[PDB]
């Protein structure tokens, strides 16, 4: 039983711990357990789509497929009920026999003659198998599906304009004499139909088959025929829609619904509008009331209410800029601070049509715009709109709204609570204050829950928040509930992926720019000790940024003595001791002898500033005069601050998911805090400011080791050590004498940096060369070697960090590769593939089929693909040909058959096509007569439930492996990630599996930490376990302990 | 070790069509020396930037790049027959003395004139 601080540390594909036994004083003593959880992360890696996506999409694609082949076999049912085949026309399966394959021809036809049943029964299933696009209106806007849609449009005018009279008709001549095919080809939506079209097309046939004396032109046949081409299920409902999204957390009978919605956008709006503060060069202040009531309706009266055109309706006169604007970027007041979309949309859409006066004020009410925006968010269809608005709305105003609008996107509040907050937030007091007087806002357990998905919108942060607690709950097992519990996350977490990709652009934009500048700092100072860190270029860049004059007084400062230690200090404008703020905006480069009786006050405070004294004003102009940025020039002279507030700010992180992760941690976890929140989300900066200060340099290490680093570092921030540390600096800024050298900057004990190092790299830091302390025996040894000093040093706890890996026993997955190919000829170990010609390469027709049969085929193609460089798309650009022996052309060629490799495949389509093997999903590991022997296992394999029987053989191809038998002895299963154990001549080899090659019999391993200096990034690739001496597979935890070879009794089944 | 500051003053001769070209590689040209130090002097492509503008560049006169970047200056100059560059030089401990109004006016007349084109 320890009274302790977990230091958490989250990133997208990381999870560092650390435990700190603690005084009842809350000072840190000593360093118990840490480690690192890490797993992938919880995205398509190359291209940030999501996991859900490739399986939702197989999911859509299944299903449509399945509804049209039920529809057709319902058409047959139906063509046999209504006589119209009579009986046993079908084969052994519900197939027509010899059903014509003419059947544009017959649809053209039957407008001018009697068909037959055969030939009627091919028109229809024709009609039902392509039945056209439903346009499910107003569908102008979406990058294609605007294409498709110009394509159906225009053929459904030329239908109806030009006198073709059907779609058969005009398919048939414009389609077959323009260009040579009817159905559309590669991604072509020319010649697609509207379901309108054929729907007619449908009508006219039994018309007209009536006149002429069909026996089956049944009412039975028309109406099931028509309703089987027209029906499909309905679009998701708006209970449905609903509930996707949770309650509304606050009225829970009520749903959270409407962005588009007069209550949202003007929730939206008060919420900026009330946030929304100016500062004056100096500083803060809050829009007066009549400021406030000023812009009120300006967003309703006008388009857009940009920033620039606020400022002319306050007067608000330049040196009076806006807060939380960008004001170093040129025009950034064009920025639109608010647009009522949805208020402007039914506008625009009325506006359009003739039942609008252009800026004449929207006269309907906040209800029916509610309604409106709830109506066109949650149905998907012109009937079902229709309805519900038909009930509240007069008939062309509806008409003219389901004609240009397109609403989306909830926003978690239902309109019942935020009716109620919006007229309490008119008034004023910002958001909170609002809610908890309408409805202000316990169930304590010793195991962090699952975290609530629903709070939790975004996969990677789930994965992560997950993670984070299967890291809590072992620890909390292991040691018992935690004192305290400290917070650092990534700036990554919680970014979309394009923000992610933005943000790594910049950071190597920013990489190259300081090499630039550094090369700069070496050009002016060529003799200087070793290679400039960050503070010397920040001092040159102040230097040139500053007028080369010392910011307090204005004395000329020399250049080239600026690293004559102590001339020129890097200042503080707001005093660290009170503000904990150390940003780039609030340092300034000064004298050393001027920066000696500032003390400890705000440059706003050191020059009166409260008298304006001709130094404040000195000053002043001459920080407005300098290149320093808007921001930096406010902070500076900020003369009101809150200051435990902004200090506050800068000590913790405020973001989505530290907020969240705070809040449900304090409530639903043991956790034997004090009472003051128990639970602290570390703000970045600082905690890499504490790292650098207690010794612990930013390694240049592959492990992902460094992670824990991180977590104890936040774990030893606490208010006591805060408070320390602000007491330092203090005395520290009015020149301490309480002696002079020996004042290290508080660390949390002695030799915090050193034990923390060989704790974590299992090495005396500074010696990557030195191997490691892989052993408790080993680092035991070298920290009371090394660290002789401390007694708690070594303890019943100090055990070797091992990092450890989420495994994936995952048993599914894709069964085998996307194209299937020819399977006549796999006796031979070949397949073929129909290959175009603008994907074409001279690798592929050296393989063609018709190689020696089409020499004349064979040679053209081979030569005009060495013309061009042997680029595909472009050789074939122009209409290919095949050529007879008296030189005439022929016939076109598409495509062309290529032979390919084929040793292995799944068999598909009905046993008429092979495709690739996938992803193997198990390798089962046998031993007969000291050789180990893997069997490996797919996912199809898994599906048919074969259990297999041939172990892996280097270079036999597939047929000629090991069949495994009783002889053999089984030892275990290897899924993805599993920890394994290499004993050979050479070596040990520990890590995580990773692949099975099939061409060798060896695996991957990756090394547990991941350490770039073993094998290739980490990796061990190639490792033969066939001839190896052991080889054994183990198990982990989260925290990396428990550590035990496991023993199978029985090899598991594929199938249960 | 004694640190100079090379004053260049762009102008426009009015003789000529301006072949934004020439702008193109007067830009590169200024462009090369600025860094995030002072980025303050970025050469832009419009008249505005490029046209009667003083820019003060820092060099360190024991390192041969000054020179480099002069000549450089003074090809494209002798290039252009249409836009004028004058380079002056100061010694920074002259050229931060001054008062910072007009500093880049000040230090030409009070430096050594290096090239008038």
């Amino acid at each position: 039983s320890i009274n302790y601080i977990l230091g958490l540390d989250i990133g997208i594909a990381s999870v560092g711990w650390a435990m700190v036994e603690i005084d009842e004083e809350e000072n840190p003593i000593r360093l118990i357990d840490l480690g690192v959880r890490v797993f992938e992360r919880a995205e398509v890696p190359k291209t940030g789509d999501s996991l859900a996506m490739a399986r939702r999409l197989a999911r859509s694609v299944r299903r449509l497929t399945r509804r049209r082949a039920h529809r057709l076999l319902r058409t047959r049912r139906l063509l046999k009920r209504e006589g119209v085949l009579q009986a046993a026309n079908f084969d052994e399966n519900g197939l027509i026999k010899s059903l014509p394959n003419t059947p544009w021809q017959l649809r053209a036809a039957a407008l001018d003659r009697k068909l037959t049943p055969l030939e009627w029964s091919a028109v229809l299933l024709h009609l039902i198998k392509h039945r056209g696009y439903l346009s499910q209106e107003g569908e102008t806007a979406d990058k294609e599906l605007g294409a498709l849609l110009k394509g159906v449009a225009g053929n459904a005018h030329a239908l109806q304009t030009g006198d073709f009279r059907t779609p058969a008709e005009l398919a048939l001549n414009k389609f077959e004499k323009e260009s040579g095919h009817i159905r559309n080809q590669r991604s072509d939506y020319s010649h697609t139909f509207s379901r309108k079209d054929l729907q007619a097309e449908l009508i006219l046939l039994f018309e007209k088959q009536k006149e002429f004396g069909n026996p089956h032109v049944s009412g039975g046949l028309k109406e099931g025929i028509e309703t089987l081409l027209m029906t499909q299920r309905p679009a998701l409902s708006g209970d449905a829609v609903q509930k996707m999204l949770g309650h509304c957390t606050f009225e829970p009978a009520e749903p959270k619904a409407a962005k588009n919605t007069y209550t949202a956008e003007r929730f939206i709006w008060l919420t900026k509008l009330n946030n929304l503060r100016i500062l004056e060069q100096g500083s803060e202040r809050p829009l007066t009331d009549t400021e406030r009531a000023t812009l009120m309706d300006e967003p309703y009266r006008k388009s857009k209410l940009t920033y620039a055109q606020a400022r002319k309706l306050l007067g608000l006169e330049d040196t009076a800029f806006f807060k939380g604007l960008r004001y170093g970027k040129d025009n950034a007041e064009a920025s639109t601070l608010m647009e009522m979309k949805a208020y402007h949309a039914i506008s625009r859409a009325l506006e359009k049509e003739g039942l609008k006066d252009k800026k004449s004020p929207l006269n309907l009410s906040p209800e029916l715009q509610d309604e409106i925006g709830t109506a066109f968010s949650l149905f998907k269809t012109d009937e079902d709109i229709t309805g519900r608005l038909k009930d509240r709305i007069q008939p062309e105003i509806l008409e003219a709204l389901l004609k240009h609008i397109s609403f989306d996107k909830f926003v978690q509040i239902s309109l019942k609570a935020l009716r109620r907050i919006v007229p309490l937030m008119e008034q004023g007091k910002r958001y909170d204050e609002a809610c908890a007087e309408i409805y202000g806002d316990t169930e304590e357990k010793i195991y962090l829950p699952p975290i609530p998905a629903d709070e939790i919108r975004n996969p990677v942060v789930l994965r992560a928040l997950s993670q984070a607690r299967k890291v809590i709950n072992g620890v909390v097992r292991r040691y018992g509930s935690p004192a305290r519990i400290h917070i650092e996350t990534a700036r990554e977490v919680g970014k979309s992926f394009k923000d992610r990709k933005e943000i790594e652009k910049r950071q190597e934009e920013n990489r190259k720019d300081r090499e630039k500048a550094a090369a700069k700092f070496r050009e002016y100072f060529p003799n200087f000790v070793g290679e400039p860190k960050s503070k010397d270029i920040l001092k040159l860049r102040l230097y040139e940024q500053q007028h080369g004059k010392c910011l307090y007084s204005g004395k000329e400062i020399n250049l080239g003595r600026l690293n004559e230690k102590g001339y020129v200090e890097i200042d503080h404008a707001l005093p660290f001791s009170r503000t904990w703020d150390d940003s780039f905006n609030n340092k300034v480069l000064v004298l050393g002898s001027e920066n000696q009786n500032k003390g400890n006050q705000t440059p706003y405070e050191y020059f009166n500033g409260k008298d304006n004294s001709r130094e404040w004003q000195e000053f002043k102009a001459r920080v407005e005069t300098s290149r320093f940025p808007r921001s930096k020039k406010q902070r500076i002279l900020l003369q009101k601050f809150d200051e435990d507030g902004f200090k506050e700010r800068n000590l913790n992180d405020t973001r989505y998911v530290n907020r969240f992760l705070c809040q449900f941690v304090a409530d639903r976890m043991r956790l034997t805090g004090k009472g003051k929140k128990r639970v602290f989300a570390s703000n970045g900066q600082i905690t890499n400011l504490l790292r650098g200060f207690w010794g612990l340099r930013k390694v240049r290490a592959e492990n992902d080791r460094h992670h824990a680093l991180d977590a104890v570092v936040v774990a030893c921030s606490t208010v006591a050590m805060q408070q320390k540390i602000t007491r330092f600096v203090r005395y520290k800024e009015m020149n301490a004498f309480v002696l002079h050298q020996k004042t290290h900057f508080p660390q949390p004990w002695e030799f915090f940096a050193q034990e923390v190092m060989i704790r974590v790299f299992g090495k005396p830091d500074g010696k990557p060369e030195f191997e490691e302390a892989d052993t408790l025996e080993k680092l035991r040894t070298l920290l009371a070697e090394k660290l002789s000093s401390r007694p708690e040093a070594v303890h019943e706890y100090v055990t070797p960090l091992f990092v450890s890996r989420a495994p994936n026993r995952k048993m599914s997955g894709q069964g085998h590769m996307e194209t299937v190919k020819s399977a006549k000829r796999l006796d031979e170990g070949v397949s073929v593939l129909r290959v175009p010609l603008t994907q074409l390469k001279l690798k592929d027709l050296e393989k063609m089929v018709n190689r020696e049969r089409e020499p004349k085929l064979y040679e053209a193609l081979k030569a005009r693909l060495e013309a061009h460089k042997d680029d595909p798309a472009k050789a074939f650009a122009e209409p290919f040909y095949k050529y007879d022996k008296a030189g005439n052309r022929t016939q076109q060629v598409k495509a062309v058959r290529v032979e390919q490799v084929q040793k292995t495949g799944v068999w598909v389509r009905n046993h008429n096509g092979i495709a690739d093997n996938a992803t193997m999903v198990r390798v089962d590991v046998f031993e007969k007569g000291d050789k180990y022997y893997l069997v490996p296992i797919y996912s199809w394999q898994v599906a048919k439930g074969i259990l297999p029987d041939r172990a892996v053989v280097q270079g036999k191809d597939e047929e000629d492996w090991q069949l495994i038998d009783d002889s053999f002895n089984f030892k275990f299963s290897l899924h993805p990630n599993d920890l394994v154990e290499v004993i050979t001549k050479k070596a040990r080899m520990f890590g995580y599996f990773a692949s099975c090659h099939r061409g060798t019999g060896n695996i991957n391993i990756r090394i547990h930490d991941l350490d770039h200096k073993i094998g290739k990034n980490g990796i061990l690739e190639g490792i033969g376990v066939k001839t190896a001496l052991s080889f054994q597979k183990y198990q982990i935890d989260e925290l990396g302990k428990e550590i035990r070879p496991c023993r199978l009794k029985k090899r598991p089944p594929v199938r249960s | 070790s004694m640190f100079k500051r090379a004053i260049i003053f762009t102008s426009f001769n009015g003789f000529e069509k301006v072949s934004r070209t020439e702008k193109r590689r007067l830009a590169k040209i200024i462009n090369a020396r600025v860094s995030i130090i002072d980025e303050y002097l970025r050469a832009k492509d419009t008249n505005a930037s490029l046209d009667g503008q003083y820019r003060a560049f820092l060099f360190n006169d024991e390192s041969p790049a000054m020179t480099e970047f002069l000549a450089k200056l003074k090809a494209f100059a002798e290039s252009c027959t249409g836009i004028s560059i004058d380079a002056w030089e100061i010694e920074e401990s002259e050229y931060v003395r001054l008062p910072v109004e007009r500093r880049d006016f000040l230090a030409a007349a009070n430096g050594k004139e290096i090239f008038k084109i």
